[PDB]
């Protein structure tokens, strides 16, 4: 019949949730520490009127 | 929300919309009898008390055998039976028949339904038009349809996705008739065409996909790849999102001249690509060879006047940039004069979902290019050509005039394409002295 | 006492401003959560400035995020810091502009403006004296580059007393993304001179080269583009927020920016950039720091200044420091170049300073120019634009919304008599 | 133009390496210390499904301080509408993961939801204290019309969670349905109250007065409302856990005057057998049905 | 007479317009929450 | 407390009586037997006796008995008790002369004194319900005759009217035109409400929306039993808006000489057709206004609407309520009289409408119900007098109705009573 057999119901396939996921981090990128944090100064080190 | 309404005509219309919309429900996750076991999920399903989702299209046909089959399908209980229209009488491949006498019996009933459907939307984006210019009911229903449609709706978007006859291989020969027959009606009541012919796909498909005895599915399994990426930035979350009224905006530079070429890339099997690395360039360069085109037509004997560029998958800008400055660096590749910036780049994220026993590999990253450019006048210049040397002993008149067409509408819109190529022409007229 | 607020417009706005809306959240020691976790009194004296006053201890931005088309705004809820953003401080129509200027401008941007114009005015009587306003966009859109700037047009009418300061996004010529930016560039221009202090001239290109050659990062995507415009961000307003040896604010700074009121396009940039090898040996001192200002590498404007003469120079260093050397590398490189400044101004250089650094660092400076070569960027959009006047392409897209064509001559008339003029004061 | 992977040492490779070298070492101190999401999520879901045993009904009656177990039974909801979900289900504790992720402290007020689970836990299980004000001993029984309280304890050593609603202000509802909500706090107040009433409307002032037995339907009334526990089968919620119902307080009622099935509610005791099991999970005796051939002899 | 008993019905219409748009607006925003 | 009772007349009345009192037991839960099962919102239909037991207040009558009998038979033999269901040995056979002057008075008495019974068993009397057709003669000369002597021992007593039009092109009668014309006269001067509904328009609704290509009369009757229940559901289920009987009657008749709005139910859809279809409040409004969804063959586009009843039931939103009659309102197509600025009327209630097995509606959450008075209901009528003229200009059919012993003059004068009527429902047409 053609169209019965090609558009038979095969199921055992789900959509991917995750790929997604994956490149809204690759858009995020790296953070702060590993932007620009220099020496690995803690949040105390300059902090002197 | 937004929301896209599909309006497919024929039997054409009935088969890619079969195609596309399995696509669709077998990306978002729909079971076949219409339930669920990070966007979209309103545009295209909307969804009823009990879980259960219905697609925003209508399929009409003048004759009842193609639709039945999907009545009688794997999908008869996804589709609501309001939706699918039949007639008993089809048009037979005239556009006489599709237009004046049999379009009138059902296109109240149509619009009633579609009147309806927009009712359920609250925000609605646009129609899309599946049809061919060859197809008796595809051609004059399709164009009483647009006539009616665009003043009921003055300000709705209206994009057509539409077969022309391949230059030459054909399945009818009153074809040219009716593709100079819609014409006029894709010229005054439209915004944007994807004009595609099968000889193209029959190419691609036997060069790229290995599949020597194709089918007609495998066509409209492609042609559904190509409408689903292109909704894709409404259907998903994106860095660069566009909207149909973003690329009807970067594809009509004159209301007049609304023609453009699809393209995708890349088309590949499994054993083909479990070698080549796919990349960005790679694909950008492979929709930029005139071998991918979708239309009989050669790029390099026109001038690009607009390119709309949709990425998706793991695509980055940075190499997006770098693609667009690798083809901007390249004279085989022109530009008419008025145009020094030339794309739009819109970006997606979801990977192409792989229809299971369809022809493409799993593939991580996809691209589509909508082309603005002036080689399709050739096309109709050939239309022009064929038409013309059929009309001058006034072949296959008869059937027209007596279903009750005048024949001096035939001369009227023969004027209308010579004076459409006369404004193809104009455009791709450069001011350097 | 002298309060900011921010405006955020547009997709490029949106997500800045949620990218600025970081730091200063970092730096301030404030949780995600709301309430306040750094260390220091100092970090809570002032937060007056950016942040607004709200029950138990919880702090809210004086933050307007606008956008034509709600897509957006759904990332901007759902990021690191999408817990901060008061929901009525969100407003969004329905329908995106699909990068039309004449309709974010004229026909959707009348509707929503009455909206954006009421919680501004909210926004303007909350604090008592505020020290001025502040927006983020993209000239090359729709919205932003549309009814971003007609409420410019709207609040200068408002208020005309306060400073008004722009970061805008100006388009690139080598890497486009839109054929109708050149008019809609052209048309928000036009809009920018007349009702602006100060305009900070941000593009993308130039962006792409710092992480690429200072940086060295492989992938850099849009989020650490973000990072940098964030960074000047904060460093233009570190003095009116902290102490320091030479206070400043925006006021000091745009009075010794602004020798004729049609000159406030500006080429701002960031001094501690190097790689993430060269965390260890690389020494963070004051000369080095003045060695990275002033080539023409490290800048994130699409020109390059050899090519004009500096008319003023503005340097605003961050932390503490002898203040001595400052004095004798910016006299230096006055002297050693000083065919790259204008005569007929003396003493060519600003100088500001506060005390404090920024988190996870110990020196920061960040430097604004007004000079000859942002010149080059507004001739060759009219190189683009009369392109495409001149064949009245893609102009339907724009009649359809009731304007006229004289606008777009007039347009060209505004920014031509903007560059003849500032011809002249190159020579 | 041909971009390669991590270990190839090319071209852009350097800085890579020392990137990878930063962020694996940022990693391995969060893991050293055990800040690690992985480690925290583990340890606060460990301390959430630890399983118990509970109380045993002597007398077929339950008493105040015996560990229970709150679960509606599934009905023949015929009635039912939409989409329904069937099975018992149990009145557990559910708090909100994302702050959980943000802050590790104990989240207040907690909410409640009804999960398709019988099995006893750290998430179900509620011991039934007394009235505080009115001096009701431990191993008293509970009667009708008598105030009691159930109380859970969650997270850190100590921590006596009991279950209240107040009446309605439009400042505080429901975060679907609209209607009165419950959920757990730890101060002790009046509010805290709750009462029992036997199911039939007709004879509940007879049976008034009366000890109540275990693993039976009865109908919970709020003291100070009069509003009762109900249960909406229809509206969800996806959480960490999987799908949740959700849970408010406002009596329905039928065309009979009547409580509809969601008002029904029943108390879950341990398998005197077993204990990690329930009475509702006792066995049956296997015996063979006579019936058949009794009428065909007739 | 008749024109002005034309623009006394289109003032109208506008009313209902408003509330329509106020209400979808809402359900928009409450669809925006969940998501 | 509130209690209302059916007057149902003839072979319509009867076989109407089945399907509404059918409906009636399943929603209040009452087996076939009378009794409740052993696992009082019923009181106003149903009433209590000593054995617990709820008899119907209703009175089937007929002049013939095999319409009866095979109620005497069928399911429901042992819920209605003897006395009530009134029988005949010789019917008016398709005659108003028959069931108005000779055989009427034969079991005139009989039926006013059964009446009166279960009138004194009501304490609160809401109302009369009298269910009847204008084309048989039972259905048409004996309940002219009850309505008059009804009005003469209960003055006040509203008597709701719910009656079969004469179809305009299908006919199960030929003298039918002058069943139809006489009897108008009692309905006018002795009628408070009308819902007149004609067969073809409920055959062209069942075809085309339930999918039920080959109707019968319980498909036709169980869409009625629909309608009855909703109008009363808001006196047997609280609502947010409870209406009564006597609150409707003042928002739908502005004249009383006008008294005959139309009826409309939505939705009526198979579970095929709920199945792929979400129902809104306003999906089901603008369905109550298409003329193809209407229960009269006549079209409101062709006239104007002077008021409106709507009455909602189900999971509905009294908000929602509002969203849709306020896009009603913007609609050129639906007129309204200059006096009527303010047009509708809403009712609402809680309990969802139920759902009887062997059916054709699925099981819906939510409904409406419209009772419409317009004025294009007028041009119903014209067809009536036009056929009526052609007829009664030969003399047809004369004889019968003289021998059965009626002066002519009642033809000149029930052909005029109409002229006057349709005179006046041109006058509400006109604006000032
Ligand atoms: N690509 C593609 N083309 C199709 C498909 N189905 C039909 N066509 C084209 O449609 C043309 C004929 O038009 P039809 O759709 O068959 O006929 P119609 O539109 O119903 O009009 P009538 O012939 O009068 O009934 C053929 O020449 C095909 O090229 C399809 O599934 N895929
Ligand atoms: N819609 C509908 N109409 C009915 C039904 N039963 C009878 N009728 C109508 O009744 C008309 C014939 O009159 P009947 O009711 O059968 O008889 P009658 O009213 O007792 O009067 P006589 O025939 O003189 O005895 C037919 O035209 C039918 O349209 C019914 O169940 N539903
Ligand atoms: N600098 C920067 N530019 C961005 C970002 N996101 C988008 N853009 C730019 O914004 C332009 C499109 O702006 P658009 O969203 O249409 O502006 P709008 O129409 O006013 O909302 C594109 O050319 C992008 O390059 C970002 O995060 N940073
Ligand atoms: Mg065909
Ligand atoms: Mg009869």
């Amino acid at each position: 019949c053609i169209y019965r057999k090609e558009y038979v119901p095969m199921p055992d396939h789900r959509p991917d949730f995750v790929s997604r996921w994956y490149s809204k981090s690759k858009m995020e990128g790296l953070p702060y520490k590993h932007l620009i944090t220099h020496h690995q100064e803690p949040s105390h080190r300059y902090l002197i009127s | 929300m937004r929301e896209c309404i599909s309006i497919h005509v024929g039997q054409a219309g009935v088969q890619i919309g079969n195609a596309c919309w399995e696509l669709y429900c077998l990306e978002h996750g729909i079971q076949p009898d219409g339930q669920m076991p990070d966007d979209s999920f309103n545009t295209f399903f909307s969804e009823t008390g009990a879980g259960k989702h219905v697609p925003r299209a209508v399929f009409v046909d003048l004759e009842p055998t193609v639709v039945d089959e999907v009545r009688t399908g794997t999908y008869r209980q996804l589709f609501h039976p309001e939706q699918l229209i039949t007639g008993k009488e089809d048009a037979a491949n005239n556009y006489a028949r599709g237009h004046y006498t049999i379009g009138k019996e059902i296109v109240d009933l149509v619009l009633d339904r579609i009147r309806k459907l927009a009712d359920l939307c609250t925000g609605l984006q646009g129609f899309l038009i599946f049809h061919s210019f060859g197809g008796g009911t595809g051609s004059g229903f399709a164009s009483l349809l647009m006539e009616r449609l665009s003043v009921d709706y003055g300000k709705k978007s209206k994009l057509e996705f539409a077969i022309y006859p391949a230059p030459q291989v054909s399945t009818a020969v009153v074809e040219p008739y009716n593709s100079i027959l819609t014409t006029h009606t894709t010229l005054e009541h439209s915004d944007c065409a994807f004009m595609v012919d099968n000889e193209a796909i029959y190419d691609i498909c036997r060069r790229n996909l290995d599949i020597e005895r194709p089918t007609y599915t495998n066509l409209n399994r492609l042609i559904g790849q190509i409408v689903s990426s292109i909704t894709a930035s409404l259907r998903f979350d994106g860095a660069l999102n566009v909207d149909l009224t973003e690329f009807q905006t970067n594809l009509v530079p004159y209301p007049r001249i609304h023609f453009p070429l699809a393209t995708y890339a890349p088309v590949i099997s499994a054993e083909k690509a479990y070698h080549e690395q796919l990349s960005v360039a790679e694909i950008t360069n492979a929709c930029f060879e005139p071998a991918n085109q979708m239309v009989k037509c050669d790029p390099r004997h026109g001038k690009y006047m607009a390119c709309c560029m949709l990425y998706r998958g793991d695509v980055v800008p940075k190499d997006v940039n770098a693609a667009i400055a690798t083809i901007k660096t390249k004279r085989t590749i022109q530009f008419v004069d008025w145009c020094p910036t030339g794309f739009k780049v819109g970006i997606n994220y979801q990977p192409p979902t792989v229809v299971p026993g369809g022809d493409l590999a799993k593939v991580q990253r996809a691209v589509c290019m909508l082309s603005n450019t002036t080689a399709i006048a050739e096309a109709w210049a050939r239309l022009d050509h064929k038409f013309d040397l059929m009309y001058a002993k006034r072949a296959f008149v008869h059937w027209y005039v007596g279903e009750g067409m005048e024949e001096g509408e035939f001369s009227e819109a023969r004027e209308d394409l010579a004076a459409l190529e006369k404004d193809y022409e104009e455009v791709g007229v450069d001011s350097v002295e | 006492m002298r309060e900011i607020v921010h405006l955020q417009a547009g997709q490029c706005g949106n997500q800045i401003g949620a990218k600025f809306w970081e730091v200063i959240s970092d730096e301030h020691g404030i949780d995600p959560t709301g309430t306040y976790h750094g260390d220091s009194d100092l970090q809570l004296e002032r937060i007056n400035v950016y942040y607004n006053e709200a029950t138990g201890g919880k702090y809210v931005p004086r933050a307007v995020l606008v956008d034509l088309e709600p897509g957006t705004m759904d990332s901007v809820r759902s990021g690191p810091f999408g817990q901060i953003f008061r929901p009525d401080n969100f407003v969004f129509g329905q329908s995106g502009a699909g990068n039309n200027w004449a309709k974010g401008h004229y026909t959707e941007g009348a509707e929503l403006v009455d909206s954006v114009l009421d919680v501004v005015r909210k926004e303007a009587e909350s604090c008592d004296c505020l020290q001025g306003f502040q927006l983020t966009h993209s000239l090359g859109g729709g919205t932003g580059s549309g009814m971003g700037t007609l409420l410019i047009s709207k609040i200068r009418e408002e208020y005309p007393d306060r400073i008004m300061n722009t970061f805008s996004v100006v388009p690139s010529p080598k890497v486009s993304d839109t054929v109708v930016e050149p008019y809609n560039a052209t048309l928000s221009v036009h809009q920018l001179v007349e009702n602006t202090d100060e305009t900070y001239c941000i593009d993308n290109e130039a962006l792409y080269d710092i992480c690429f050659r200072t940086l060295k990062l492989t992938t850099p995507t849009y989020g650490d583009l973000n990072h940098l415009v964030s960074a000047t961000m904060s460093g233009v307003t570190t003095c009116l927020r902290f102490p320091g040896q030479l206070n400043a604010d925006l006021r000091k700074l745009a009075v010794n920016m602004v020798p004729f009121p049609r000159l406030h396009f500006f080429m701002p940039g960031f001094a501690p950039l190097t790689s993430r090898g060269s965390q260890q040996y690389r020494a963070l001192t004051v000369p080095e720091l003045t060695q990275q200002m002033f080539d023409a590498k490290n800048m994130m404007a699409a020109c390059d200044p050899r090519h004009g003469r500096y008319l003023t120079v503005a340097a605003v260093f961050r932390g503490r420091m002898s203040m001595k050397e400052v004095d004798e590398q910016m006299l230096n490189v006055q002297n050693k170049n000083s065919s790259y400044f204008v005569e007929w101004i003396p003493n060519n250089v600003k100088t500001a300073v506060c005390d404090i650094p920024p988190r996870g660092l110990k020196m920061s400076a960040t430097f604004i120019g007004n000079s000859t070569a942002i010149q080059e960027l507004f001739k060759r959009i009219s190189e683009q634009f009369t392109a495409m006047f001149r064949r009245k392409a893609f102009l339907h897209w724009y009649t359809g919304e009731g304007m006229d064509e004289m606008e777009f001559t007039e347009a060209e008339s505004n920014m031509n008599d903007l560059v003849s003029e500032y011809q002249q004061y190159q020579d | 133009q041909n971009v390669y992977g991590p270990g190839v040492r090319m071209g852009n490779w350097n800085e890579d390496v020392y990137l990878e070298e930063e962020r694996m070492r940022h990693f391995l101190e969060k893991r050293e210390k055990g800040e690690l999401l992985i480690q925290r999520n583990r340890r606060v879901k460990k301390n959430i499904l630890r399983p118990m045993q509970l109380s045993v009904s002597e007398d077929g009656y339950v008493h105040y301080g015996d560990k229970v177990i709150i679960v509606n039974p599934d009905q023949v909801l015929g009635e039912e509408a939409g989409k329904f979900m069937r099975g018992d289900l149990s009145l557990c504790m559910s708090p909100d993961e994302v702050k959980a992720q943000l802050s590790d402290d104990l989240e207040i007020p907690c909410g409640v939801s009804a999960v398709q689970t019988i099995a006893p836990m750290g998430r179900n299980t509620f011991t039934i204290l007394s009235d505080g004000a009115n001096s009701c001993e431990m191993g008293q029984v509970v009667v009708y019309g008598q105030n009691f309280c159930l109380g859970i304890a969650a997270g850190l050593e100590g921590k006596m969670l009991y279950l209240t609603s107040d009446h309605r202000t439009l400042l505080k509802s429901s975060l679907k349905s609209g209607l009165q909500e419950v959920t757990l706090t730890d101060e002790v107040t009046h509010l805290n109250c709750w009462q029992a009433a036997f199911l039939d409307p007709q004879l509940r002032l007879e049976y008034e007065g009366f000890p109540v037995r275990a693993n039976e339907k009865i109908v919970i009334y709020h003291r100070h409302t009069n509003r009762a526990l109900a249960v909406h089968r229809n509206l969800f919620l996806r959480t960490y856990f999987g799908k949740e119902m959700e849970v408010v307080a406002h009596t329905y009622l039928d065309s009979h005057k009547v409580e509809k099935p969601k008002n029904q509610w029943m108390l879950v005791t341990g398998n005197p057998r077993n204990k990690s099991n329930t009475m509702l999970d006792i066995s049956k005796p296997i015996t063979e049905d006579t019936r058949a051939l009794e009428q065909a002899m007739g | 007479k008749l024109v002005d008993e034309k623009f006394r019905k289109s003032l109208n219409i506008q009313v209902m317009n408003k509330l329509e748009r106020q209400a979808k607006n809402q359900v928009v925003q409450n669809e925006n929450d969940e998501k």
